[PDB]
RNA sequence: CGCGACCUCAGAUCAGACGUGGCGACCCGCUGAAUUUAAGCAUAUUAGUCAGCGGAGGAGAAGAAACUAACCAGGAUUCCCUCAGUAACGGCGAGUGAACAGGGAAGAGCCCAGCGCCGAAUCCCCGCCCCGCGGCGGGGCGCGGGACAUGUGGCGUACGGAAGACCCGCUCCCCGGCGCCGCUCGUGGGGGGCCCAAGUCCUUCUGAUCGAGGCCCAGCCCGUGGACGGUGUGAGGCCGGUAGCGGCCCCCGGCGCGCCGGGCCCGGGUCUUCCCGGAGUCGGGUUGCUUGGGAAUGCAGCCCAAAGCGGGUGGUAAACUCCAUCUAAGGCUAAAUACCGGCACGAGACCGAUAGUCAACAAGUACCGUAAGGGAAAGUUGAAAAGAACUUUGAAGAGAGAGUUCAAGAGGGCGUGAAACCGUUAAGAGGUAAACGGGUGGGGUCCGCGCAGUCCGCCCGGAGGAUUCAACCCGGCGGCGGGUCCGGCCGUGUCGGCGGCCCGGCGGAUCUUUCCCGCGCGGGGGACCGUCCCCCGACCGGCGACCGGCCGCCGCCGGGCGCAUUUCCA
RNA sequence: UACCCACCCGACCCGUCUUGAAACACGGACCAAGGAGUCUAACACGUGCGCGAGUCGGGGGCUCGCACGAAAGCCGCCGUGGCGCAAUGAAGGUGAAGGCCGGCGCGCUCGCCGGCCGAGGUGGGAUCCCGAGGCCUCUCCAGUCCGCCGAGGGCGCACCACCGGCCCGUCUCGCCCGCCGCGCCGGGGAGGUGGAGCACGAGCGCACGUGUUAGGACCCGAAAGAUGGUGAACUAUGCCUGGG
RNA sequence: GCGAAAGACUAAUCGAACCAUCUAGUAGCUGGUUCCCUCCGAAGUUUCCCUCAGGAUAGCUGGCGCUCUCGCACACGCAGU
RNA sequence: CCCGGCUCGCUGGCGUGAGCCGGGCGUGGAAUGGAGUGCCUAGUGGGCCACUUUUGGUAAGCAGAACUGGCGCUGCGGGAUG
RNA sequence: CUGGAGCGUCGGGCCCAUACCCGGCCGUCGCCGGCAGUCGAGAGUGGACGGGAGCGGCGGGGGCGGCGCGCGCGCGCGCCCGCCCCCGGAGCCCCGCGGACGCUACGCCGCGACGAGUAGGAGGGCCGCUGCGGUGAGCCUUGAAGCCUAGGGCGCGGGCCCGGGUGGAGCCGCCGCAGGUGCAGAUCUUGGUGGUAGUAGCAAAUAUUCAAACGAGAACUUUGAAGGCCGAAGUGGAGAAGGG
RNA sequence: ACAAAGCAUCGCGAAGGCCCGCGGCGGGUGUUGACGCGAUGUGAUUUCUGCCCAGUGCUCUGAAUGUCAAAGUGAAGAAAU
RNA sequence: CAUGAAUGGAUGAACGAGAUUCCCACUGUCCCUACCUACUAUCCAGCGAAACCACAGCCAAGGGAACGGGCUUGGCGGAAUCAGCGGGGAAAGAAGACCCUGUUGAGCUUGACUCUAGUCUGGCACGGUGAAGAGACAUGUUUUUUCACUGACCCGGUGAGG
RNA sequence: CCUCACGAUCCUUCUGACCUUUUGGGUUUUAAGCAGGAGGUGUCAGAAAAGUUACCACAGGGAUAACUGGCUUGUGGCGGC
RNA sequence: GAUUGUUCACCCACUAAUAGGGAACGUGAGCUGGGUUUAGACCGUCGUGAGACAGGUUAGUUUUACCCUACUGAUGAUGUG
């Protein structure tokens, strides 16, 4: 709100916050972007650097729901699934292990990140990890592909 | 002049925003100018599916899109002769006929057709005139409904079925799911060049016999 | 050296139609900068924007893929969200800068040409009648015209269609009238007219009340009505109104039965024969503009210019080569969708007459410029003109009385009526221009007082004078506090009931299709865990959550106590 | 305290640009009225509130003639998505996990197999816990309670410094391979370095402050440029027709 | 445009009219910038600039803060010394 | 500081050297004062004067540095005035 | 001004700043501040409770002393034994049984310390303007806003509050929210008003005078008379365009 | 000063010179024809008009072995080439 | 320094509100001034404006934005005014026309950079008929020189008259 | 022997890897990357750029001149030992 | 006095001398405007040209006082009944 401001606090305030030898005048840098090779360059050189220039290689149309692919990380499978057909099993004594589609949940990947709990499983998954392999492997059970 | 850590920005203003802004105080007098619409469309219609004819269940594109499903356009020809229905009897059956649908796979050309087959079974003609003959459906099956369908009919909703757990057979636990990515990804990428070595050492076995 | 068909082409104030201007927000073609931006600067951008120009309607354009895609695929248009300020473009810099998928509003699809089938099955204009005539139309009857064989009607159009054979089942739409029956959502469709509660009750203010108390429940009445405006001040009640599936009368709208006149022999499914795409178009070369399109996204001119298992597309040129997906060169269309112009309304955290639109009024007015054009100022008496009758001074303008007014210190440019500014009355000052800061002093106008301001408040002692008590019990009433948690009710933590669990639900991709219903799936039921309720029993916080008794204390009321008491007064 | 007046001391006219103004710099006769940091988008930090590995907001829907209403309420919407929940590479793509123990492979600081523990350590680290010893307490002793003091010792967040570790890129080096297939296939090591990385999370939504831009842009303030139009009534010329 | 030629004149206008719009044109440049009080309180210094009337970043300033110490008989640190 | 012990692929006849674990040991010149560290960020970026040092210039109220001190930015007693 | 009021070197004595001291008062910062109902002033504990006993004690330093002593333990009373008793009452400087008047818990209170300022920031504004949601049994025809006041006051001050008159219709206080929000300035915009100032000025063509009329009023009109001018290339008599 | 008369060059035989226009088979000179039209120079009369084609222009039935696009034709290739 | 031949050189009769120089006559041009008239100013009746103004307005010197009215010290000052006057108020008029800078312009110029209308030439297009004949390559193709023709195309004239 | 003796972005080229992309697949060209070298900005942190204006204009400027004034006094003038 | 826009000079002449200076380089609302120094023009040179030239030459609008002051005069003024 207007009540709130400093401008408030500005009246008889002759210079308004903005000095009085060098005024407040229109444009003194440029207009936006502009000098960044010239003279603003300390700003562009020293606080964005790699700003000026190409690099890489063009992809030229592209859409990204052709290399959509979302991660999970081990560390929470033991979400997806709702918590109780995790306490069912961990018990159970027939090595049943639940199977997990991260798919279903929404996740084009899986991914080694974190412990994973003393627990056999069946993650069907798209484009495991290795790491998420050895885990899941080196815990007990194991990894089918979906397509 | 930027002072000290910013972004760069570039604010497309430059042209003339000011001239054609659009606001927004129409929002809900036009909720309401709809809501008549919705309203008066299902009193003219009356025993009418409000929401509007029935649509095929229908599979999204773009590989990330995959595993969705929704109502299509319509339904597609092959689909119809397969449920007995002529397609421009399904058009006055309120039965939406998209006629440009490429039908590739039984799974779901007999999925749709099954809603068809449903949607014979539960719905009511009703007859021409009062006094009318075969296919309309009885005066029983006529008093009990007015009913008009609120929301979509039959509306499809992305339903999965549970895989109950299993006990991990030693094979399924020996597959290197990782390794057979890297091997599969490598066979599609260098399945031509190898092709021209078999060419080029089948030129061989003919060029050394000559 | 004629007459006659046709073809081309004239003339008609011929018979009948129609076109042209305007409006122009929104709508469509094109055209088209420069300020500006880049700290210059021309590249770029402003920006396909303004002007210019052309064109439409109640909306405009587009639209039934030569699309999307790379999926396990979708499926006309437009619009909103979203992608996403992203893919790329750029003295890769200022900037620029879209799209594909999903969700949602809405959602409707269709028609030509050709190939062919069908005695042009057609079409136009006359004349006579029958109905119909305030959007000119049906019905019939006419060797009454004419187009059309260089091609008019039906089916048909690619999603297949035609034609055949036998497979099945069986017959209602359309239009001109001409009636009639149900007035057919704001909660009786549109419009108009006409209509529907309750105080000027008392008293009292006031010029006038609409104001303030009161008036059988905040008073009286009404209140599906207490919005608002009017009404010599602030009024639910006085009046218009307001509310109110309130009433009635016309008209207009739209939809339902009958009669009639006309039109129409219009299905569905199977096996075969054949039949198919729109040319100086696509494409290419080039140049020019454009976007973002790119070793070419779009559009252009010119040049070259195709094919038929072809063509386009399938987004860095190209050859080969594999795969997908449409089908151009013909065309229509509601709906959402846009609306600073129009008519007609409704509202506001708005402005409130140097603001608000140039314009509250003779406003696009007065006036200016030859003209394109430019373009103002200016609201208010009071409630009522009741707007000074009459005497008098004054040539007359003006006055003095008087009169009207609640008020003329509201007098026809009148509410109020500031300051600069000027008008005069009173006081005081005044040779260093005034004006200013600090400090006093004199004087005034006012302001407090005092005809002692002796300021009050306790307590006490003394002396006068006067009511009922206080202290005490007893009857009652009401509090408070205490606990015995005594008894009960309440809830916290624990335990027991497995008791609600099915008479307790909901959540869970938990489990059984041993179940049931409907089509492996959906719905339903049944098992499981997590959750939330009953029974009772035990412990404990025993908690402001009480409620009952017992207590202890206080207060009030009513009794008792008549006076060394307990008050009042001086 | 204010009005006039009187005196004594003080004393230049404000505003502004300005190294320096009473300026022999400029604005400024006086008075009324009007009058200049505004809105939006985008960032950024700071802060307020909701919920929290989520959280939202629309746009849509369902609920109104609105009086209040163009409100409020509600929606597997609620997530179709944004933001966040992971980076790194130009790109194909890969992707945050280590310790330990035993066993097996010659522990060859190479490979694999069973178990245990799970985000490594050091130094600082608010700091919570333990605490030897006091320090009283009417007597001598005895002794439970109760606090104060308390040397010394333990856990140690947050944070900081360091040492370790793991993902991706790139290099170097060098080992063994699996074998739906054949390796100009895929795969595994050691060391170093680049990374806006992980190493037991902090965002989301909504406020407000500040700031920075884009925006007319704090107001006022040019010489220009462009697009369209009107003018020879003055004058300059030509012509036509008149007069001296 | 028109000029026997002088940049003459084009309706008080000419080194090239007037009118309206683009139009808040742009301006590193003049001027101004509107209520009280309290606290702290500069720089005209650094490197790059088509930079010298301006910017860029060095400074100095404020605000916002936070981590702690202990003046609670029982402190380490810092410093125009 | 001082003891003990481990590790190394570097270095070397052995040791060095470095790194760690484990123990042993306190006010280490005066005077002063509570210390640390993280964001945002305006104005400013024409300055001028004095002692002393000093470069141009002859000299300047001239031009340009050092060092410090002022004024700007801030009155007051004094310096008659400034 | 002159053995000086000149100049050297020197005394005493005195004079004065916003400087220092003491005090007064108003700011801010800090105090790990106290103060949300409690003992206690280099504080150096307090309390059960037992067994045993009593005039014991704790028979330690010219320390000058700090930690132990001379207002009591035990005692007066009840009579060697009991006690050593209850604040709804010790009578209270300590009171722990319950707590300010004071405690708007962003209130108030004591210490110290400190408060030059342009640009800028920041904070604080029962400082000010207009709008709305609340709220003030607000105010008002028994007189509101504005306006006016050598009428009493208050704040440091923004302003605020009070005294009267006039005015004639509406207005304000708090808690919130909302602004087109506070002027002396911009050769700022509009309207008005001064000084100048009763100032500049009413100067091109030689020219008027008398009488009467009319008239309230005559230098200015008219008639007469008289003097004059233009002086037929005119100030003569008619037209165009323009004017209407 | 300009113009002026006088002197002087220069292009032009109309599918042209010079010239306009946005455009047409558009228009002015032009109801013209070299004694005319267009383009310049100097400035009456008298006397005279000196040398320089080294630069830049202009220009010339001039070689264009200097180069030089499009298209055009030659070649490799599989095609852009 | 530094003329000069149609950027014309040299002359010159007439003419020039064209530039100089000298002489006679004349003259209030001057020694050096004087007087007279008309209209004013002036004074009155009537009518009455503007420009400008921070506040204002006596001086010296000091200092001082280095020439102040203010202030310091001095000098001093009696109300209200009229005609004059031009010493001062750096008087007014008029954000300097001189000069610098701006990434502010305009007008002009050319050997600036980048482009343009226009014109010259080449290619391609409408864009044909016939005829000869030649070379180059090859063992038909290409290049085509030259000359006709008239149907497009072009210009000529009229009342389209042989 | 030390202290200078050279240079971004974008652009161009050459080299390097059985490198990546060239995108509905595949093979070859071709093109884009990646990583190193060269072309080069002499204003050296990197503008692709001639004059004149006495016909001139606007923002500004005592930060920039031409008078007046101050200081200074080289020179000038004047005067001493 | 002659010359000269001139300040500056030089000469004739007189006398007594023909000293030197200041006052915003005394003195444009005192004048004049001769020279500088606009716009018109001409020659010299330079420039390819627009144009340049302390290189010459001729034509080229010279405002406003009434306001306070100073001064010159003129009335006056409080004081002396
Ligand atoms: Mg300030
Ligand atoms: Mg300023
Ligand atoms: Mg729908
Ligand atoms: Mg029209
Ligand atoms: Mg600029
Ligand atoms: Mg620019
Ligand atoms: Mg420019
Ligand atoms: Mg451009
Ligand atoms: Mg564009
Ligand atoms: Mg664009
Ligand atoms: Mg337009
Ligand atoms: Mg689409
Ligand atoms: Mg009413
Ligand atoms: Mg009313
Ligand atoms: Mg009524
Ligand atoms: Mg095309
Ligand atoms: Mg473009
Ligand atoms: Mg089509
Ligand atoms: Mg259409
Ligand atoms: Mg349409
Ligand atoms: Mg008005
Ligand atoms: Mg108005
Ligand atoms: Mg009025
Ligand atoms: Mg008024
Ligand atoms: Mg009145
Ligand atoms: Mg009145
Ligand atoms: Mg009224
Ligand atoms: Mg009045
Ligand atoms: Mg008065
Ligand atoms: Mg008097
Ligand atoms: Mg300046
Ligand atoms: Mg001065
Ligand atoms: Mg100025
Ligand atoms: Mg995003
Ligand atoms: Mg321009
Ligand atoms: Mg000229
Ligand atoms: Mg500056
Ligand atoms: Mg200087
Ligand atoms: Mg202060
Ligand atoms: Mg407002
Ligand atoms: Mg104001
Ligand atoms: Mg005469
Ligand atoms: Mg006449
Ligand atoms: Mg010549
Ligand atoms: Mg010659
Ligand atoms: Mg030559
Ligand atoms: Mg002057
Ligand atoms: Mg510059
Ligand atoms: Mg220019
Ligand atoms: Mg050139
Ligand atoms: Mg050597
Ligand atoms: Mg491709
Ligand atoms: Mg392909
Ligand atoms: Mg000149
Ligand atoms: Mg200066
Ligand atoms: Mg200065
Ligand atoms: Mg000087
Ligand atoms: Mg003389
Ligand atoms: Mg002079
Ligand atoms: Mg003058
Ligand atoms: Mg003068
Ligand atoms: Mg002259
Ligand atoms: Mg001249
Ligand atoms: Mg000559
Ligand atoms: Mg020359």
């Amino acid at each position: 709100p207007s009540r709130l401001r400093k401008t408030r606090k500005l009246r008889g305030h002759v210079s308004h916050g903005h000095g009085r030898i060098g005024k407040h005048r229109k444009h003194p840098g440029g207009r936006g972007n502009a000098g960044g090779m010239h003279h603003h360059r300390i700003n562009f050189d020293k606080y964005h650097p790699g700003y000026f220039g190409k690099v890489g290689m063009r992809h030229y149309h592209l859409k990204r729901n052709q290399s959509f692919c979302p991660t999970v990380n081990l560390d929470k499978l033991w979400t997806l699934v709702s918590e109780q057909t995790r306490i069912n099993a961990a018990k159970n004594k027939t090595g049943a292990a639940p199977i997990i589609d991260v798919v279903r949940s929404g996740y084009y990947k899986v991914l080694g990140k974190g412990k994973l709990p003393k627990q056999p499983v069946i993650v069907k998954a798209k484009f495991f990890s290795r790491r998420a392999e050895e885990k899941i492997k080196g815990v007990g059970g194991a990894c089918v592909l979906v397509a | 002049a930027p002072s000290r850590n910013g972004m760069i920005l570039k604010p497309h203003f430059h042209k003339d925003w000011q001239r054609r802004v659009a606001t927004w105080f129409n929002q809900p007098a036009r909720k309401i100018r709809r809501r008549k619409a919705r309203q008066a469309k299902a009193r003219r219609i009356a025993p009418r599916p409000a929401s509007g004819p029935l649509r095929p269940v229908v599979r999204c594109p773009t590989v990330r899109y995959h595993t969705k499903v929704r109502a299509g356009r319509g339904f597609s020809l092959e689909e119809l002769r397969v449920a007995g229905i002529h397609k421009k009897v399904a058009r006055t059956i309120g039965i939406s006929v998209d006629p440009r649908r490429r039908n590739k796979c039984t799974e779901s050309l007999q999925a749709n057709v099954q809603r068809l087959k449903e949607y014979r079974s539960k719905l009511i003609l009703f007859p021409r005139k009062p006094s009318a003959p075969k296919k309309g459906d009885s005066s029983a099956e006529e008093l009990k409904l007015a009913t008009q369908l609120t929301g979509p009919v039959m509306p499809i909703r992305n339903v999965y079925k549970r895989e109950k757990a299993r006990v991990i057979t030693d094979e399924e636990k020996n597959f290197k799911a990782f390794a057979s990515l890297r091997m599969a990804r490598a066979n599609a990428r260098l399945f031509g060049i190898r092709a021209k070595r078999a060419k080029e050492a089948a030129e061989q076995d003919v060029e050394k016999k000559k």
